[PDB]
């Protein structure tokens, strides 16, 4: 997962935290 | 006092007074014309069509006032003199041809004098919308040629209309007419 | 064969034959004004609407007793149909 | 005494029928011949129940053993399998209806409600004339054998004392089925009125200082008449097509 | 005369008999051409429906004339089997064949009148799209000559409905359109 | 309690009260006048017709209060004064002609009724011109705005909802109408 | 009914002859601008053309009603 | 129960039961801002009056809870409206019905009215930022060029985010019922 | 049957359920997201408003039913079981304590799940407008450059818009994405 | 009549007043303009509106 | 009516604000620079537009709570 | 009733025949 | 009545005749 | 009574008649 | 009353006749 | 009083006749 | 009844044959 | 109340009479 | 009260009156 | 109360008489 | 009936055969 | 009947086989 | 019938097999 | 309250006055 | 508060006065 | 709180005072 | 906080009082 | 928190408090 | 399964945790 | 996190606090 | 049954095969 | 039936196959 | 079935699996 | 089913996994 990302989700920052 | 049958088929009559009225007296006319004047001005229901019904009802009593009376006092020969007068007796010879094969038959009449009093009306209705098919257009080609593409005419025309028809004084005159054409001869 | 739509298609004939003549007259004049302006560069759009709200007015003023005795045909002949329907 | 036995006989024949016109109200609704707006409500119900007598005594109308207890259940799967059974039957009318809609915006006469969803011309003319060509023409083809025969399907498929379990992913289908028979039908029209436009667009390129919307307008409904009177030679066999295919759709919902 | 249940009989088929009009008759046809014909002049609630149904009612009561009298003549004081022929002369082959049981002259009533109904209604809405076509004409012309002239915020529902009215008053309308049905349902 | 006679009339009297009402009670300028003004405003079901109905048939009762309380022949004669005062005479006169078969006389109830109601009507017309002249303004002052900066594709009514709306509120509207209204029909 | 087509070609003739007078000023005003915000010079024309001609205007318009009333009288 | 008369009241006030809640409670008040706010959304039937009319209606009957449980009740009632209405229109009309302790008759067509102007009031003030969002729409885009292009059908998505972002209805209708409520 | 009193709160119950379909279940989100999607496309009438209404119930019906099934009651239990999960209970408390985590009444509950219905269809439909607000902002670029400035791209929009909707199947994959939201397709 | 006349000259007048200034006093300057004008005269406007709507109440309540 | 009038005040001002940055930049590749600097002027002002808005939709709703 | 006439009405052309 | 007229009226029609 | 007009009211015609 | 003037009302034509 | 003007009144030509 | 007019009635095709 | 005003209402006329 | 102004309140008029 | 405003309120004409 | 190139005319085509 | 022509109507079409 | 034909038809094609 | 600005709302005139 | 503001509140004039 | 700036909020205004 | 940001919350104003 | 002009939610607000 | 790209479906997303 | 700007998600706000 | 014009009715493509 | 064509009908693909 | 190509509905996908 | 593709297409998805 990265932070520069296209497009992002509630999924994507969840499992980033 | 009454008698026994007779009692019965005065109160049948009396059952079907209402559709006998809506389909054969000066009713029909009267509704429709001022049916007609409501959606020429562009209003929905302003004018509270029971109030329309209401006067177009007190000036068929008026018109029917002479027959009714006459009745009162064998009004069916003068009830079918009215009809063949204020009819087109192509269409009730047909209907008499629909028979087995100038009486002028009561139920042969009906179908005939609604037909025709409707044509009539129609006729009326289309004499009534020109002015007011002209005041829309008009304002329309104005609002248009002053350069707005939008702002329908339909919401300008209104009060137009209107003004228009009060100075005319509209209803009582045409009321007037319509009496005159149908009663004072 | 199949005389609905042959009353469809007659319509739709009788559509394209009245709306021909006035159709055709309003975009003549609005091409010819928009040329017009075009060379001598005036920028103005009201006179192209008022010629063709009166090329158009006198075409349907002309018009309609032909008018008029087509649509009564037409609407005889659906009588005739009716009548044998 | 049997006068009994009579009554007993007539209610619960009373009772199925009231079952039958359950299941035939939503399509007396979705039809655009028998519309409530033309048939009296005075003459639309004896209607209905007369049909429903003539199916359930001509011994096509399928009952099962009231397997479920509950009768609200029951109620339900009627009215949802006649909601089916009306969209599956008004798909031509409402194609040929969207037909009609979409080329009168490409006219420009509904331009004014486009922009504005709040006045303009909300109504169509051109789409209720070719409402009325198709419900005619199908009508008179074998319309009515047609629905009838798909009610006895209906109920074949699910009977009328039973539970039946439906297909979502079928069923979901309709709305795009619907919007891709009618953008394939009016395709012509489509394209010839989008190329003109563009092709006065050049010619407004070429010719700088032109309204160019108003003879765009003229132009697009001249050209559309005339495509549509020039088209009518595509119409008529698309309504077998749509019997078939509608046959099969509507079989192909339930769990068979 | 009636002693005991020819009386009962009566008084039910008399209190059916609304019913038995309404869905048995030529009423529908007329009812439903008529409305139709109202609703494509443009109009809503011009004409009375009250008027419309009380034409039909009479001109059905005019085409049914003569199974009416064989009926009070053979009943009252053979009119069944008179209505059977005419439901036979006046429905459709295959809604009666379909209303059949099963397995491949048609009667029973019972049977039968449902495939009169649809047979009416059928015909009554061709008659109608028949009539709505001079009408959709107008309206079309009336709407492509204002979109011609620029203006298109203005439904042509204003102006539509007096060329409308004169096309129609001119055809006549009512009366030419009455004896055509009368012609249509009386040859003999 | 009551004579049997004049229980039949007094209970057909009360069954033709929403009639009665109809043609012409001063009901039908109120319910007229805002009808009109909802139209006017650009508003097409907000102010619930049935509430404009209510307030209309309350403002109707109270300007009627004298004429009942008057009555209980002394009823029909304030009610004969009430309808003389406000409505136009030649056309009751014309109606008294046209009844019976110029004079001078009170007046006919039957004949002066429709009178009253069509010089209501155009009355109720006449306000409502009056009260479209500002809205309509506003409309053709924001339109104009509109179009002079440019934009061609913005319907002016999009936006002119909120200026008349702020107008009608700094007017105080709804209440000074009914005064004036309520002072028309009202004495001193 | 040759009345109801004459009605027709009255009705045709003055929506022509009212849309003749401003349309026309409005046209003259854009030409004349043009030839050398015409929006507001042109509203402000039009307005003064309705301005001046709304009492020919409203008479006219009253005529033609009391002659369709006239025409309705015994027809 | 009620034998005599008390049944015939009760029928009658239930039979004007509908009317006298359209024309005599806060529900016109809610209406006519629902609506409104649809209106103004640019939004043509996409919120069915069904349920804007229902929810208008369960927040009135919260409304009317302490008058209900009060049923005696109907001074309560007077004095709700007296607390809500306008004392000088209730007097103006007093004073045309005769010649404290106001009127009911009179009370009803005051409340009626301000209800009425303070919801114009209220919708004129939740116009606002539509109107002005969707004049910097039409204004940028005049600016850009595309003069013919339609500012209707491009700002209706930006109103509908600025709507999602003020929470819009829940907001709206939590201030409408805390001014209609607390006493 | 229905002897005395249950028979009075039935016909009650069935003379509601316009109301209470309307103002209650899932119907409200599929209405108000399908208009949405038909004026996003940019015309009025492209499906019939009734069609859509029509599907929007259907779907309804298909999401209530397992509800109805398990009241075989317990039914009203699981319709408020129902409405917790589908709604907001900040708005829910806030309505009940209007009224005077314990539980929730109906008459404060359906309110609160309306107003989270329509705020979250007006969600899906701000975000589903984007594409097509970008296809006329295109066509009217493209004009623009080309140099014709008079012309109208809203009738040039219209047909690639719904040629393009219809050829990759937005309603399908809209419907099965919305009712996968609700419920699980079997 | 009289008032008829009156109220539909004054309603002309009305517009031609209220499209004289701000359109009497470079789009985005032109619209700028047009924003500074309504912000200044809109009292002005107001009042001319209200002042109008005023003498329509006197006329109604005349009768 | 001071509440009327500050609002009614205050929205116009809004427009001013709003309309006046983008105006200014584009007008104070024929097309494409002008698209480009417009387009990048609004997404970066695209955020305060949106925080202003919201804080004026904040307080005309608080407002109608007050009355 | 000349026959070069643009458009002739029912009564031109009955009475030309 | 000329007869190179634009719009004849049918009285003018029916003089002419 | 010119004739370098359009349709003319009946009463014209008639007098020019 | 002139002639050479615009459409004028019936008054002028029945004066002129 | 003017005999020729732009606006006829119908006070006007009445009081010229 | 020329064989190139801008309308042709159904009269003038009978009357042609 | 000159003549030569750009509009004359009623009672203008009325009082120039 | 000037005289030459546009159109004036009845007022205006009868003041000047 | 100076004259030659364009609009004149009922109060300021009032005043000014 | 030479040839219509336009449209159909059925009393054409049946003139024709 | 030409080949080469516009709809060309089916009762062309039949004659034509 | 052509092969190259204006516009396809059913009887067209049935009449080309 | 200076009389040579416009803003002369009805306070302004009767603090004037 | 001053006076050669823009457009300002009632409230701005009440206090001045 | 400044007093050059433009309109502003009443609670400025009041604190202002 | 920016005492002059140009914008208007209440909490801000709440804050600076 | 940057406390400036990027984004100005009410937790930003209530936590720069 | 790449994330960086416009079509990043839930299930890309599962399997790349 | 960093300082994206763009517009920050609540659960970004409430990781960041 | 020529390829050009690539699309085909049912009955080409079942004559096709 | 080719491969390269743009028309591929389910029929076509069903052939293919 | 070449890959080169659009939606490809589940047909095509299925056979070249 | 390549990865560089243009629809997701969730069956390809499940079998690209």
């Amino acid at each position: 997962f990265p932070t520069d990302s296209l497009v992002s989700s509630p999924r994507a920052e969840k499992a980033r935290l | 006092m009454l008698s026994d049958m007779s009692l019965i088929a005065t109160l049948s009559f009396f059952t079907l007074l209402p559709f006998l009225v809506a389909a054969g007296t000066c009713y029909i006319k009267f509704s429709i014309v001022f049916v007609m004047v409501r959606n020429a001005l562009g209003l929905q229901q302003v004018p509270s069509n029971m109030t329309l019904n209401g006067i177009a009802l007190i000036m068929a009593l008026f018109v029917m006032k002479p027959i009714i009376e006459a009745g009162y006092e064998s009004g069916l020969m003068e009830y079918k003199q009215y009809l063949k007068k204020h009819t087109d007796l192509e269409l009730a010879r047909f209907f008499q041809r629909s028979e087995e094969e100038n009486d002028y038959s009561l139920f042969s009449l009906l179908p005939a004098y609604a037909l025709s009093e409707i044509k009539d009306a129609f006729k009326i209705g289309f004499y009534l919308y020109l002015p007011f098919v002209v005041v829309d257009l008009v304002i329309s080609s104005i609002l248009l040629a002053l350069g707005m593409m939008m702002m329908s005419p339909i919401t300008i025309s209104v009060p137009i209309k209107l003004v228009l028809f009060v100075a005319l004084d509209g209803w009582g005159i045409l009321s007037k007419a319509l009496i005159e054409q149908y009663i004072n001869i | 064969m199949s005389d609905i739509v042959y009353m469809g298609n007659k319509a739709l004939y009788l559509i394209l034959i009245f709306s021909l003549w006035p159709v055709g007259i309003a975009t003549v004049i609005g091409l010819s004004i928009g040329l017009l302006q075009t060379v001598t560069q005036l920028q103005e759009q009201t006179l192209p609407f008022g010629i063709k709200l009166i090329g158009v007015s006198i075409s349907l003023l002309l018009l309609s007793g032909w008018y008029g005795e087509v649509l009564l045909s037409f609407c005889h002949e659906i009588m005739f149909l009716i009548k044998s329907g | 005494m049997d006068i009994s036995s009579w009554f007993e006989s007539i209610h619960v024949f009373l009772i199925l029928l009231n079952g039958v016109f359950f299941r035939l109200a939503p399509l007396f609704f979705f039809l655009p011949f028998l519309n409530n707006g033309i048939i009296s409500p005075s003459i639309r119900i004896p209607v209905i129940f007369l049909v429903a007598s003539g199916l359930i005594t001509s011994g096509k109308v399928d009952i099962g053993s009231s397997v479920f207890e509950h009768v609200y259940f029951l109620m339900f799967k009627e009215i949802i399998v006649g909601l089916l059974l009306s969209f599956c039957l008004s798909l031509p009318f409402w194609i040929f209806h969207a037909v009609g809609s979409i080329i009168d915006n490409q006219r420009g006469a509904t331009l004014s409600s486009s922009i504005d969803p709040a006045n303009g011309v909300d109504t169509s003319e051109l789409a209720k004339f070719f409402n009325l060509f198709s419900a005619v023409v199908f009508l008179y083809s074998g319309g009515m054998v047609f629905i009838l025969e798909s009610i006895q399907l209906s109920y074949n498929i699910c009977p009328l004392f039973s539970q039946c379990s439906f297909r979502i992913s079928n069923i979901l289908t309709f709305l795009t089925l619907l919007a891709s028979q009618a953008v394939i039908l009016a395709s012509p029209v489509m394209i010839v009125l989008l190329l003109s436009e563009v092709l006065l667009g050049v010619l407004s390129r070429f010719a700088p200082q032109m309204n160019a919307f108003s003879v765009s307008l003229t132009i697009k409904s001249l050209l559309a008449i005339f495509i549509i009177f020039i088209c009518s030679s595509t119409i008529y066999f698309s309504k077998v097509q749509f019997f078939l295919g509608e046959h099969k759709f509507f079989t192909n919902l339930f769990v068979r």
